[PDB]
DNA sequence: GCAGACACTA
């Protein structure tokens, strides 16, 4: 086997794989075995991409013999994964050992389950013909608009509340001040007319924000950005925080914007990107509200 | 690897210079992408005349490796309901570019098998989001297609090769 | 207006707003510096919810009725302003999230109605809803307190109220009998083109006249055991005059929450 | 990032749209007036319906189209309750316009939108006809039910005649600094057949593609009208020369049959200098040549065949 | 400014575009409605869009009412439907509000318009005492291109399926379109009401010729005096456009047959008829319908080639699996053959619906008993026949052998 | 477009 892996506690596995389903359930997940771990990548659309990674410590098994660029890659889809591991990890203190494997090229993704005597053993066939390679979401750390910490409750329960709203398009708002009054929040507009929900600047959910000027090294004040994001993606990511210790908030001039979710744990970065255009000239009003 | 496909894929070309017979079509094209224009431009010919081979050529040209996250592919393979054309294609048009400069092209091959409803909101994106979006339409038979993205469409005609 | 309220009283707000929002979906809510008027009028104009909040409700009260310059529509002359607007989007609003507590709450009119929540911690959440200013209709509640004697408990007929199955909604038969109160919901069965049973007849009765509904008589009770009444909170009254043609009249009394309703029976 | 002619050149006001010069007058006098009954606007696609829309909207409203439009096109939405929400949350608002200024709600691409969607909008409209307008945007007005046509005013559009589709081009050569020359212009004209946006999207084809505006450059580019060469070719008296003129044109040029077939129809049932029965029994050939290339014969042989049936019965022997 | 058809709504009963009949005759079923012994439950009034449904009860329930607000209008679901009847169910004494259920809820759907079969059905068969007086207003008109029903057309007959129709406790009052001469008294009193600005402008003495051919070309008043208000409102020069209006299913048949007085060229006629009705002339039970039809053109009385061509014709047609051209080219044929032997004629015959129905519905007969047959066989010993051979063997030798033993 | 019967004042 090239890559091999097991664990004994697969309730974080399964905690990681729940913040996956709201999108990521249906199918096309490219998944990378490297040195640094297991990751898991999902794109729908190329609006929104997420990687979700698995660290050597989580595993208790990591061999990885290999001979070759060390970089495999292999498409699977997730209903399948789901719908057979549904059935399994069931009841509670189960101790459900899961071995990974997967023989470089041509074998079907394998799960070894055991449960109380009981083993299970499925094999999931990979998609490799058309894999484009590269792709991916990135930015430039050089032009970073500006970076933000906050907690991982305090953004669940934000976005617990915008969800049943409706807010089919949303805004976030960064901004500074001098007396260390920073604003951070994620406005938004929907037929129940506008809904703010913000974020103040206790360090409690606050810890760090700053605003750049676009060489990731001049901070200022005074200076206010705007983001258009679409309702869909905070609605899929809502889910990604429900269980978080910090998450990290970075975006850039171009408009695409990366956040990072700590749950030791695993770390979840998220790509997305902003709307072509701000609504008229809409982002005037949400100043003048803002101070308002 | 190579060497192993068949030869109407072993030959398919990679570059606007590799396609022959329709000189005018490519000289025009060439003219559009160097002025950094490209005017919602249709494809129309019988088949094997090259339409989706050209597209594929002047993406390379212009593009280079941002084929990966640009370049939205629809064909019959894909589902193309109304809801799923309009949610996707929304999603796509109403995104900003990530870092390049450049329009963002999207190619509809066989665009001919769509329902009406589906067209209608096609063209309706076509003239609404267009900033920075682009559309490509590939089809053999023009009475399955609407009068109406005919005329925001430029026609171009692929005569049979000589 | 600013009427802030830091209490327990989130609860009975969120369950009045839900009734007033579940019998009319636009709701009428009329504000005087007596107290706090909110009512939804029926579509069918048979039914008349009356809810009022008084003063000591909430903590201030700075109401500046002469103040008011846009939406004249709704100010006439006691000054009062009056607006309405849509019961779901403010249900919604004033929602108690799972897992967390909200400490402050009030509501504000501006020159786009002002309400923000704030939670227990430093957190809050601004909303905007777009209201109407309509021409003070209190000719309603002129009617309600224009002005027999039945007292009952209120759990045991929320008990029933609830158990009941208002899915298949059907009608309440108030039986007073000789001298106990025997509440009843059953409906009444339809013939079809040959003694056919076109809609069944569910039927069910217990023992502890006028006809009115059913969903409106479980959202006025519901209103009691929301919130949590150890001092007063005396059970519902039941007023209603002879003969079945005229409208009934119930009150439910709280130190602090004026409950009305008017049902037209018949 | 240089936009199409189509879109750079986008009217902004009345009076840069050309064509119906009384629609357009009455547009204007509305916008003045700002007395904005419903309307329904028909016509062929790509004449300038919507723009005009806008502009009227544009002109009636000012600073007032940040709140007082609600845009619902096709690419969108467009349910049974999901709608009637939206229209009906936009109606119950009212904002600091003048008297004789009332909201419009702009509806393109009405045609196909679900029926109960109508009655839901006719709802909308009976409630709160005071308040707020509505202009409807289509190309036909078969597809508006009766009921939503009876509440508002219909302006039919007509096609853009020689004059005004010449005169905006000339004002946008103008702004562009091209030069073009008259025989050009004509070929243009000839190839567009009344259309704006194909005339535009041509002539841009012709300044990218080749320079200088001529008629060789414009047909080379584009070919000349599917139907012109259809009514062409049916109408032939001699076989052969009917022969000739379909494959040399349609064969070399690269056209489907059953495309040929379709603007033959369309040709036929559009013809005027023919008989009654000549007509239908062309009909009947053109239909079971239309059952046969679907079924899956389309070779050249059978549109042969067409054509010596359609001269057989024209000639009669 | 505010629309004219709403600024001139109709105070008296005299000013609404009622005909003398109509108006009497839902006077009488209105009346007979509020006696305490109710003849009929529901009153339903079909029609044409805009032909004066809503105002005749509007101001009917304003002057009856006092006698022994003015109705209560249901705003357009399921549920919210359901509590709003039963609401109007409580509503009898000390008030008389007629129940209006104009605008009715959504039916497209299969759900939804047979739970309102049910609750029509439950309201109209309720022996409860006294009854809340209940009206329905339903627009006859077909939903154009976007099945068994609706989609086709939407009317009252679609909605009802022929219960609700075919009830005791029902009048079916089918409204016309508005008449000439009304529209013409009408439009004549929007303009003696508008005088100062019909002064204003040059159209005083251009009046004539317009209100006829307003009156003339629709059968709408509230299309007509929206089409008037947007000529006055012009400064001139402007050609009018008006509410163009639907072809009934026999109307086309009749146009197809007959011809047509205004367009005495066919072509024309044909291809306005297609681009207008394409849903009516492209859907099935319509060759069938001129199949039964073409007999009435002279009572029977013409040449038997030009029927028989006809009916060749249609064959052709029909073998193209009801392709456009195909019925194109029957239609195009058929107005030909009429054209050509209308020479002679006069007193044209009746038509009537083609009997597919019944045909259907006696096949499902002889289906059911066929199989009733099968299983009593079976249950007495082993017998299978298949099907094709009972129609031409056991149809009638088995039931005669039966018989006689 | 067709027929069969009624409206309405000259
Ligand atoms: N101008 C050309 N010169 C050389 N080879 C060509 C040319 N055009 C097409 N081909 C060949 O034709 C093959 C298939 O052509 P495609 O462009 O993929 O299909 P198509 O011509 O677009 O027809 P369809 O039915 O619309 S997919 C290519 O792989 C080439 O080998
Ligand atoms: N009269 C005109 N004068 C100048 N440009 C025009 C005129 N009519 C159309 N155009 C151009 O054509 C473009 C398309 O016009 P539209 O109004 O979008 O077409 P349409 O009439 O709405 O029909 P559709 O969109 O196919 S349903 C406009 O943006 C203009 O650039
Ligand atoms: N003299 C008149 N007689 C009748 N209606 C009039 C008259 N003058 C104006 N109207 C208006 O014409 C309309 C006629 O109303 P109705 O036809 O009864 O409504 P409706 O039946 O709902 O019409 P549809 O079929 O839904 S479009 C109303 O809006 C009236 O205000
Ligand atoms: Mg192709
Ligand atoms: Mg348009
Ligand atoms: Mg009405």
């Amino acid at each position: 086997n090239k890559f091999s892996a097991s664990t004994v506690h697969l309730e974080h596995i399964t905690t990681a794989l729940s913040c996956l389903t709201p999108f990521g359930s249906k199918d096309d997940v490219l998944i990378f075995i490297d040195a640094d771990g297991l990751s898991f990548v999902r794109e729908n659309n190329h609006v929104i991409k997420i990687q979700l990674l698995l660290s050597r410590e989580l595993f208790m098994s990591y061999s990885y013999r290999n001979e070759t660029e060390d970089h495999m890659k292999l498409c699977v889809k997730i209903n399948h994964i789901l719908d057979s591991v549904s059935v399994m990890n069931r009841n509670s203190d189960d101790i459900v050992e899961c071995t990974l494997s997967y023989d470089g090229h041509g074998s079907p993704f394998v799960l070894i389950f055991e449960d109380s005597f009981i083993s299970e053993r499925v094999e999931y066939s990979t998609y490799l013909i058309k894999d484009f390679d590269t792709n991916g979401l990135e930015l430039d750390r050089e032009r970073i608009s500006f970076e933000a910490i906050i907690k991982g409750e305090a953004l669940h329960s934000a976005l617990k509340d915008l969800k049943e709203i409706g807010c089919k398009e949303c805004y976030v708002y960064a901004k500074t001040e001098a007396n260390d009054e920073n604003v951070f929040a994620l406005i938004s507009k929907s037929q129940l007319g506008f809904s703010k929900i913000k974020l103040p600047s206790n360090r409690s959910i606050l810890e760090k924000l700053q605003v750049f000027d676009g060489d990731s090294t001049t901070v200022i004040d005074g200076f206010a950005v705007i983001g258009f994001f679409d309702f869909t993606s905070f609605d899929k990511i809502r889910k990604s925080t429900k269980i978080a210790s910090k998450v990290l908030f970075r975006m850039d001039v171009h408009g695409v914007l990366s956040v990072n979710i700590l749950s030791p744990g695993i770390v979840i970065e998220v790509c997305m990107l902003e709307k072509e255009s701000i609504d008229e000239a809409a982002q005037t009003e949400i100043e003048l509200l803002m101070e308002t | 690897s190579k060497e192993n496909l068949p030869w109407v894929e072993k030959y398919r070309p990679e570059t606007l210079d590799e396609v022959y017979g329709q000189n005018e079509v490519i000289t025009t094209v060439r003219k559009f992408v160097d002025e950094g224009k490209l005017p919602h431009l249709l494809f129309y010919g019988p088949p094997g005349t090259g339409k989706t081979s050209t597209i594929v050529a002047l993406a390379r040209e212009i593009y280079g490796k941002n084929y990966s996250n640009m370049v939205l592919e629809l064909n019959a393979s894909d589902d193309r309901g109304i809801d799923v054309v309009r949610n996707q294609i929304k999603d796509f048009a109403s995104t900003r570019q990530i870092f390049s400069k450049g329009f963002k092209l999207i190619i509809l091959d066989e665009a001919d098998a769509m329902t009406n409803a589906a067209q209608n909101a096609l063209r309706r994106v076509i003239e609404r989001y267009t900033k920075n979006t682009r559309f490509c339409v590939l089809a053999n038979y023009a009475h399955k297609l609407t009068p109406a993205l005919l005329s925001r469409c430029t026609r171009f005609r692929f005569q049979p090769l000589p | 207006k600013a009427t802030i309220t830091e209490s327990g009283k989130q609860n009975i707000w969120f369950r009045a707003i839900y009734v007033l929002s579940t019998i009319q979906d636009d709701i009428k809510i009329t504000v005087t510096t007596n107290e706090l008027i909110a009512w939804s009028m029926n579509e069918t104009d048979t039914t008349l919810c009356q809810v009022r909040f008084q003063k000591s409700f909430f903590e201030e009260y700075e109401f500046k009725p002469h103040e008011i310059v846009f939406g004249e529509n709704g100010v006439q002359v006691h000054k009062l302003y009056s607006f309405r607007v849509n019961g779901r989007h403010l249900t919604t609003i004033s929602r108690k999230p799972d897992g967390d507590g909200i400490k402050s709450f009030t509501i504000a009119v501006n020159n786009r109605l002002i309400v923000v929540i704030e939670m227990d911690s430093l957190i809050v959440k601004e909303y905007c809803p777009q209201f109407q200013p309509t021409e003070r209709e209190l000719t309603s509640a002129l009617f309600n307190e224009e002005v027999n004697y039945i007292c009952c408990n209120s759990t045991l007929l929320k008990n029933f109220l609830d158990n009941c199955n208002v899915n298949v909604t059907d009608e309440v038969k108030l039986e007073i009998n000789v001298h106990r109160l025997s509440i009843t919901a059953f409906t009444k069965a339809v013939y079809g083109k040959n003694n056919d049973l076109l809609r069944n007849a569910l039927s069910m009765s217990n023992t502890i006249s006028i006809i009115f509904k059913l969903k409106d008589f479980k959202n006025f009770i519901t209103i009691g055991p929301s919130w949590k009444t150890t001092q007063d909170g005396n059970d519902n009254i039941s007023l209603w005059f002879c003969h079945p043609g005229d409208p009934i009249l119930m009150q439910m009394q709280k130190p602090g929450v004026k409950l009305e309703l008017v049902e037209v029976t018949d | 990032l240089q936009l199409p002619w189509v879109e750079k050149y986008r009217p902004q006001v009345l009076s840069d749209i050309v064509g119906n010069k009384e629609t357009i007058d009455r547009l204007q006098q509305i916008a003045k007036d700002g007395n904005m009954p419903h309307m329904i606007i028909s016509g062929m696609p790509g004449i300038g319906k919507t723009t005009s829309v806008h502009c009227l909207a544009h002109e009636l409203l000012g600073r007032s189209y940040a709140d007082g439009v609600l845009e619902l096109n096709a690419s969108d939405d467009r349910g049974i309750d999901v709608v009637r929400n939206q229209i009906k949350h936009f109606a119950q608002k009212k904002l600091h316009l003048p008297p004789g200024k009332h909201k419009i709600v702009i509806l393109d691409e009405a045609d196909s939108m679900t029926a109960g969607a109508q009655q839901a909008l006719r709802r909308t409209m009976e409630l709160y006809s005071n308040s707020t307008r509505f202009a409807f945007a289509c190309n036909q007005s078969n597809k508006i039910i009766e009921p939503l046509q009876s509440r508002c005013a219909i302006l039919r559009y007509s096609k853009l005649s020689d004059e005004d589709v010449l005169k905006r081009l000339l004002q946008i050569i103008k702004l562009e600094d091209v030069k073009y020359t008259n025989d050009g212009l004509e070929a243009i004209i000839f190839t567009a057949e009344g259309d704006m946006r194909q005339a535009i999207n041509n002539l841009q084809s012709t300044v990218a593609g080749h320079g200088l505006v001529n008629a060789d450059n414009v047909f080379k580019i584009v070919d000349s009208p599917h139907p012109l060469i259809v009514k062409k070719m049916l109408l032939a008296s001699n076989l052969e020369d009917s022969i000739q003129i379909l494959r040399t044109d349609l064969w070399k040029k690269g056209y489907s049959s059953i495309d040929i077939v379709t603007t033959s129809f369309r040709v036929t049932k559009n013809l005027a200098q023919v008989k009654e029965s000549v007509r239908l029994e062309m009909i009947k050939e053109i239909g079971l040549t239309h059952m046969r290339i679907l079924e899956g014969v389309g070779t050249y042989l059978q549109l042969a065949s067409m054509l010596a049936k359609i001269h057989k019965l024209n000639n009669k022997a | 400014g505010e629309q004219w058809y709403e600024k001139f709504k109709p105070n008296c009963l005299e000013q609404v575009a009622i005909h003398k009949r109509k108006l009497k005759d839902v006077q009488e079923a209105l009346d007979a409605m509020f006696l305490p012994n109710a003849k009929h439950r529901i009153l339903l009034l079909s029609g044409p869009s805009g032909c004066s449904k809503s105002t005749v009860i509007k101001e009917l329930s304003k002057i009856l009412v006092p006698k022994y607000h003015k109705v209560t209008e249901f705003r357009g679901q399921m549920e919210s439907f359901s509590e709003f009847l039963k609401g109007a169910r409580y509503l009898v004494m000390s008030n008389l509000s007629l129940i209006l259920i104009e605008d009715l809820p959504n039916v497209f759907h299969i759900d939804t318009r047979r739970r309102f079969q049910q609750l029509i059905l439950q309201w109209l068969y309720s022996s409860e005492p006294l009854l809340p007086p209940l009206v329905i207003c339903i627009t006859e008109c077909e939903i154009p291109e976007n099945k068994f029903g609706i989609d086709y057309t939407f009317s009252a007959e679609t909605i009802m399926n022929k219960e609700i129709l075919m009830h005791p406790r029902l009048k079916r009052i089918k409204f016309n379109p508005i008449n000439s001469t009304l529209l013409k008294k009408h439009l004549k009193f929007i303009c003696v009401q508008n005088m100062k600005m019909l002064k204003e402008k040059n159209k005083w003495n251009k009046r004539q010729e317009v209100i006829d051919y307003i009156a003339q070309e629709t059968g709408d008043i509230r299309s007509a005096i929206t089409t008037l208000q947007f000529w006055a409102t012009s400064s001139g020069s402007l050609p009018i456009s008006t509410r163009e209006s639907t072809i009934s299913y026999f109307h086309a048949i009749g146009k197809v047959i007959h011809g047509s007085h205004s367009t005495n060229n066919d072509n024309e006629m044909i291809n306005n008829l297609f681009e207008n009705s394409n849903n009516l002339l492209s859907k099935e039970d319509f060759k069938l319908g001129i199949l039964e039809n073409y007999n009435t053109f002279n009572k029977g009385e013409f040449s038997i080639s030009d029927a028989s061509s006809i009916v060749d014709c249609l064959s052709e047609c029909d073998n193209m699996n009801g392709l456009p051209e195909s019925n194109e080219y029957g239609l195009r044929e058929v107005r030909k053959t009429f054209r050509n032997i209308s020479k002679q004629g006069h007193n044209h015959g009746t038509v009537y619906f083609p009997r597919e129905w019944k045909v259907r519905k006696l096949q499902n007969s002889f289906k059911v008993q066929a199989e009733d047959w099968l299983n009593v066989s079976l249950y007495k010993y082993n017998a299978v026949h298949s099907f094709r051979n009972i129609t031409l063997e056991f149809g009638y030798y088995a039931p005669l052998i039966r018989k006689c033993q």
